[PDB]
């Protein structure tokens, strides 16, 4: 369980524009945002907003355990501070296309051997990872908006013993 | 579409003028009356199409759980697309595919 | 950098490094951190020092209160208009429970045109009476919400011959609502509102002015403080 | 993939218990097993209520 | 179709409980209230949606 | 045809006093409602350096210290300055810059914030005259701004973000202490007397 | 860089549960609720008001009363002769007692007359063990054997009766 | 908000609410109109999102012409209040302070509780009833209820939490009848001794 | 007679698929309704 109000106080940092300034016939292709299931706002440029609040998510400004959910079908963007959700964690990796690591683990042989030695080069634990940008926590709601790999295997592109991975020939190109 | 009176806001309602033998629309709360264009008073579809492809939205080619194809886009013939079956799911709901590019964002099917 | 000495020197150092909006050249040497994209033009931002003694409320209209939406007020009172820009409203309370706001305008468009005129002119000490009339349009339901703190609005105004950009304080927001009288009470209606009002034009009292001009020593002591 | 109805993605498993179950498999194999149990523990008082009146 | 109900409410004018009748005609678009005690009737328009609640608030109103 | 209600014809002889302006706007009075942000502060007072350094306050709170530093740098200023030729000019560390595209940022120092600009139909400016209680346009709202910080890299926004994570890490209501004796004591010490003080009471009623 | 193996995964989830532990979900939900739950449910409901029109010469007196901070303290054991004494797991498994903790309350009492108070004890809560209110949080390796504790032990429940 | 009529049946498709401390359903536009939105087209604008959508218009149609008979804030809140379940023969005064009340607070709590904040209580019934109209046109698919992330579990902390807090406001309750019971001595009671 | 128009259009297709006439539906409303409603029927060769 988290404070929603530095949540608000991003949001309306970021651009969102609260209620009494929207109209439906102006406002026709705005995404609403909710906050721990209350209607707070409108917003005319999702994907930089929840770009943003996952940045700050992972750089740990906003609690690791905060759920970030954009639902693009149905045009709205939820924010969950609850507590009593259940979340696992998981891999990051980079989907920036502007990036040359696109498609890549963010985690490396550094953190690996960072984890072993016990500090960082100038206590480096689990929560070191987590406030890194290599490793965050997702609930079962916004597990719903994203694509895993099973095995770091995955990322890349006639044994009688062996067993048979997926073909996933249904889609040209995964991200 | 209906539409409201001009400035009671209130729902305008249709109506016949005996002496006129025209249709107009009045309000209740009010005595502001306007003509008709449209002879057609209600209209009820048995069988309906709509919400099989008018669920879409300009940034859908950003979520990463939607499958990738190579379909060659009629308007910009780009080399990649997107695609979904139909938004609309009654039983008996047909599942052709819609494909939307990332440039003109235009529906188009296989058909 | 919590020194006081600290946050002197970079306040001064703010104030130092102010681009003349003049040098194009130090203008196309600032570049967007983001957009990487060169600027074109410049403003400096001041407040304004002749408007800080009036109080400023946006007003707005709420749902089909809108005028736009009201074809047919908007055909009466023209399709900027400048009746628009010089109507008057007129808040009157009978009692806590009952309000609401009354609205005037000038229908006639030269009438209009000529007060805009003398009003947006006014820089001299010399003003015609112009008694000007004006007639009742609509009346709306209200409501206000105000601002805990000072400046928590402010809007802009534009000089571009200075460079310049004022700026004035914002107390409140207004939001009118479209009201339908009972016809019960239409009796005491027409006791309430008038079908005319009567603008005159004369020049302020001197006691006003200095009363004005006190007001504003707050703001800008060097050139309105009393002697 | 959003809209996918090949073979392994709604519950075949390809595999023997011989070759071993990928992570996928497995759980779709739990979900069909505890149906399984769900279904028994289920059945089986309904089943004892209407031997006992029909007994009666 | 007159509607004819026993309802739990005070007369203002004799004072007993429990003697209020509420007698409304969606036909005609009217409610009584007889007092089986007093005698006295109380009418008042109702609408669609009145119900024995609103035709007694009528009659508290008209009594103040 | 709603008929007029009003048709008294009734009248007021009001004559309002009004100052000229110290600017006029040219060819649209248009101005911008601009929402003003936490992190940016308007000082309408001229800057005195002497008070601005005398009065700054040094808190034991980082959080609360740093947000009034990062608020006092970004605030919006003005001074006096005294021109080479002998006469005085209002100078301002203030400014705004529209880029090629069109769009328009607000700059204080070296910071930069961008405007979100949403028009917005039917919103005027009206100046109050409480002392005849009627209400005077001044302008028109077309379009509502909004204050975004530039980039992440920007200073403000870094600055923001380490207050705002650091202000949810303090979480301590309960205070600790060390029980020396039995809670319970005051509870049966204070029984017993006022037992005692019952049954002298009652002596005293009853022999009263 | 050098790609990442499977153990490279172990290690990551060695790290996991080095920092987190089995049972670190019970143990920080207790903590939750004793560091800052307390001390808003109190404040919930922070005034009790009495007040009285005394005309027995109107005298509006009003009997009000405020609670304030919570103090919590470490598990103390009373015994019957009046000694008391800090009490470790072991011993309250022994004696069947409660592992609980002393709640302190401040209330301040208010009399406004218009003519027109310190700790005091609320109960006992018990202590979840391993957590942040248990003696065995501090005490390291070597203690936690003279104090008859298992170091395998996770904590994680209370001890009633 | 449930929605009366069943496929062809039951004529329109009218939609009642059901508020706390309110004995009977009542219309939606009913308490729209209550929270203090009395045209019909600004209705409209607060529930649907999309003009052409004639078929959400179409099920609408059935309320407004339900509700037409209230077309005034103050009467929508009488009617309110006196279905309130409170005492009988409550004023009309009474009756509408009663209605502020119970609308105000305990309808949608969790959204605010201060007074003249209640344009955000009106988007959001045009929100629930835009859910519950897109879901009877079929357009989407009923919420799941074994969705798991739409499940919340209870450590020891809330346990614990609820449980304190029935026992201190027990606590508060003996207390204040202690207080009560002593006062009549008027005498210094020691504040030590009221509480158990 | 009133003024008022009530038309209904009939997918052909399942009308075909059910065997049925034009005028056998035409001649069941009229047996259901009398002479209380005046119908008028569209020819097999129409569009519609
Ligand atoms: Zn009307
Ligand atoms: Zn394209
Ligand atoms: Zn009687």
């Amino acid at each position: 369980g988290s404070p929603s109000e530095p949540i608000i106080n991003f949001l309306e940092e970021w651009g969102m524009e609260p209620l009494e300034d929207y109209d439906p016939a102006q406002h026709t292709k705005s995404t609403r945002i909710f906050v721990n299931g209350v209607w707070t706002g409108i917003h005319r440029d999702p994907s930089m907003l929840v770009s943003t609040m996952r940045d700050l998510r992972r750089s740990g400004a906003i609690s690791p355990e905060v759920s970030i959910i954009r639902d693009i079908r149905e045009r709205e963007f939820k924010i969950f501070t609850d507590v009593g959700r259940v979340y696992r964690p998981l891999f990051i990796v980079e989907d920036d296309e502007s990036k040359d690591n696109k498609g890549e683990l963010r985690i490396t042989k550094e953190h690996i051997r960072k984890i072993q030695q016990g500090y960082d080069d100038d206590v480096y634990g689990w929560s070191s990872l987590v406030t890194s940008g290599v490793i965050e926590y997702v609930d079962g709601e916004e597990e719903e908006t994203i694509m895993i790999a099973m095995t770091p295997e995955d990322l890349q592109t006639n044994d009688t013993a062996k067993r048979i991975k997926p073909e996933m020939s249904t889609s040209s190109h995964h991200t | 579409s209906f539409r409201f009176c001009l400035e009671c806001n209130n729902m305008l309602y249709p109506k016949e003028d005996k002496e006129n033998q025209r249709l107009l629309y009045s309000c209740r709360n009010c005595d502001y009356t306007e003509l008709a264009e449209d002879p057609k008073v209600y209209r009820h579809e048995l069988i309906t199409n709509i919400g099989e492809t008018a669920g879409i939205v300009d940034d859908i080619g950003q979520d990463p759980t939607l499958p990738r194809s190579d379909k060659e886009c009629p308007e910009c013939h780009s080399r990649d697309c997107v695609f979904f079956q139909s938004q609309q799911r009654r039983k008996d709901t047909n599942m052709t595919l819609f494909y939307v590019c990332l440039n003109c964002k235009k529906t188009f099917r296989d058909e | 950098d919590t020194n006081p000495r600290s946050q002197l020197h970079s306040v001064e150092r703010t104030f130092d490094e102010v681009i003349d909006p003049r040098n194009k050249n130090r203008l196309q040497s600032l570049i967007h951190p983001r957009k990487k994209i060169k600027a074109v033009k410049a403003w400096h931002f001041f407040p304004d020092t002749s408007t800080f003694d009036q109080v400023f409320h946006s007003l707005k209209f709420v749902g089909s209160a809108s005028l736009s939406k009201d074809r047919p007020l908007n055909e009466q009172l023209g399709q900027v208009n400048a009746s628009i820009l010089t109507s008057l409203f007129k808040p009157i309370e009978i009692n806590p429970h009952n309000k609401w706001i009354s609205l005037y305008a000038v229908t006639d468009k030269l009438s209009a045109e000529s007060f805009r005129k003398s009003f947006n002119s006014i820089k001299d000490d010399n003003i015609v009476n112009r008694h000007v009339i004006y007639d009742h349009i609509k009346d709306f339901d209200q409501m206000f919400r105000g601002h805990k703190k000072l400046f928590e609005d402010f809007a802009i105004s534009f000089d571009d011959i200075s460079d310049r950009a004022f700026f004035v304080p914002i107390v409140g927001r207004l939001e009118l609502k479209k009201k339908r009288i009972v016809p019960g009470l239409v009796d005491m209606v027409n006791r309430t509102n008038y079908a005319h009002i009567r603008m005159d034009l004369r020049n302020p009292s001197t006691q006003e002015t200095a009363i004005r001009d006190s007001r504003r020593e707050q703001y800008d002591p060097v050139n309105y403080s009393s002697i | 993939t959003k809209d996918d109805f090949s073979p392994e993605s709604k519950g075949f498993v390809e595999n023997s218990y011989l070759r071993g179950l990928t992570p996928q498999e497995f759980f779709f194999h739990a979900m069909a097993g505890r149906e399984g149990l769900i279904d028994t523990a289920v059945k089986t008082a309904e089943t004892g209520y209407i031997q006992r009146r029909l007994v009666k | 179709i007159k509607q004819k109900l026993e309802t739990q409410f005070t007369c203002l004018f004799c004072n007993h409980d429990n003697s209020v009748v509420c007698t409304l005609d969606k036909k005609n678009s009217i409610g009584l209230l007889e007092c089986k005690k007093c005698n006295l009737s109380f009418q008042a328009p109702i609408n669609s949606l009145s119900q024995p609640i609103d035709i007694y608030s009528d009659w508290i109103d008209a009594c103040e | 045809h709603t008929k007029s209600v009003y048709d008294n014809g009734e009248t007021l002889d009001i004559s309002l006093p009004i100052h000229p302006k110290s600017h006029i706007p040219q060819g649209k009075q248009d101005r911008w409602v601009v929402k003003l942000p936490d992190f940016l502060d308007i000082n309408a007072e001229p800057f005195d350096p002497r008070p601005f350094e005398m009065n700054v306050k040094t808190h034991e709170d980082k959080n609360q210290e740093l947000l009034d530093k990062l608020i006092a740098v970004n605030t919006v200023r003005w001074r006096y300055a005294k021109s080479e030729t002998g006469g005085i000019f209002k100078e301002t560390n203030s400014q705004i810059i529209q880029w090629e595209d069109g769009t328009y940022s607000l700059r204080v120092g070296s910071e930069i914030f961008d405007m979100f600009t949403t028009n917005t139909d039917d919103n005027y400016l009206v100046s109050e005259h409480n002392e005849e209680g009627i209400l005077m346009t001044e302008s028109t709202l077309s379009k509502s701004v909004k204050l975004v910080p530039a980039s992440f890299q920007s200073t403000t926004h870094q600055k923001l973000a380490k207050a705002l994570s650091a202000k949810q890490k303090k979480e301590s209501y309960a205070r600790s202490v060390v029980t020396k004796e039995d809670p319970e004591e005051r509870q049966r010490r204070l029984e017993s007397q006022e037992n005692e003080r019952y049954r002298l009471e009652r002596r005293r009623k009853q022999a009263e | 860089d050098d790609t990442i193996t499977t153990e490279d995964c172990w290690t990551v989830i060695s790290a996991f549960f080095e920092e987190k532990g089995l049972v670190s979900q019970q143990l920080d939900s207790f903590d939750e609720f004793m560091e800052t739950s307390i001390q808003d449910l109190v404040w919930e409901e922070p005034r009790l008001i009495l007040d009285q029109p005394a005309q027995h010469d109107n005298i509006n007196k009003r009997y009000e009363i405020r609670f304030g901070k919570i103090y919590l303290s470490r598990p103390t054991m009373t015994e019957a002769d009046g000694t008391t004494h800090a009490m470790f797991p072991q011993e309250a498994r022994l004696r069947n007692l409660t592992y609980s903790s002393p709640v302190y309350l401040d209330m301040e009492k208010s009399m406004f007359t218009s003519i027109d108070g310190n700790k005091v004890h609320i109960g006992k809560v018990p202590i979840m063990l391993r957590s942040k209110f248990c003696s065995l949080r501090t005490l390291d390796e070597v203690d936690l054997y003279k104090m008859k504790e298992c170091p395998y032990d996770m904590g994680g429940y209370f001890v009633i009766n | 908000i449930k929605l009366y009529g069943r496929e062809d049946k039951g004529t329109g498709r009218t939609i009642k609410a059901t508020l706390p401390y309110v004995k009977q359903d009542i219309p939606i536009v009913i308490v729209f109109r209550a929270l203090g939105v009395v045209p019909d087209g600004e209705i409209l604008q607060h529930i649907c999102y999309d003009e052409n959508d004639w078929q959400m218009l179409e099920m609408l149609k059935p309320c407004i012409e339900e509700g037409f008979v209230i077309q005034d804030k103050e009467v929508a809140l009488d009617f309110i209040g006196r279905r309130g379940s409170a005492a009988l023969g409550i004023r009309r005064e009474k009756r509408i302070q009663y209605a502020k009340d119970i609308l105000q607070k305990e309808l949608l709590p969790h959204i605010t509780q201060e007074e003249g904040f209640e344009t955000r209580k009106t988007f959001f019934l045009g929100y629930m009833v835009n859910r519950l109209l897109l879901c009877a046109l079929e357009r989407k698919d009923q919420d799941d209820r074994d969705h798991f992330g739409k499940k919340r579990l209870d450590l020891a902390g809330p346990l614990l939490a609820n449980l304190f807090r029935i026992l201190f406001r027990k606590l508060t309750r003996e207390i204040y009848r202690y207080m009560q019971r002593c006062i009549e001595t008027d005498r210094d009671f020691n504040l030590n001794l009221a509480v158990k | 007679q009133s003024p008022w128009l009530l038309r209904l259009e009939l997918d052909r297709a399942r009308m075909l698929d059910k065997q049925l006439t034009m005028n056998q539906v035409a001649d069941k409303i009229s047996e259901v309704f009398s002479d209380d409603l005046f119908v008028m029927w569209s020819e097999d060769n129409a569009d519609k």
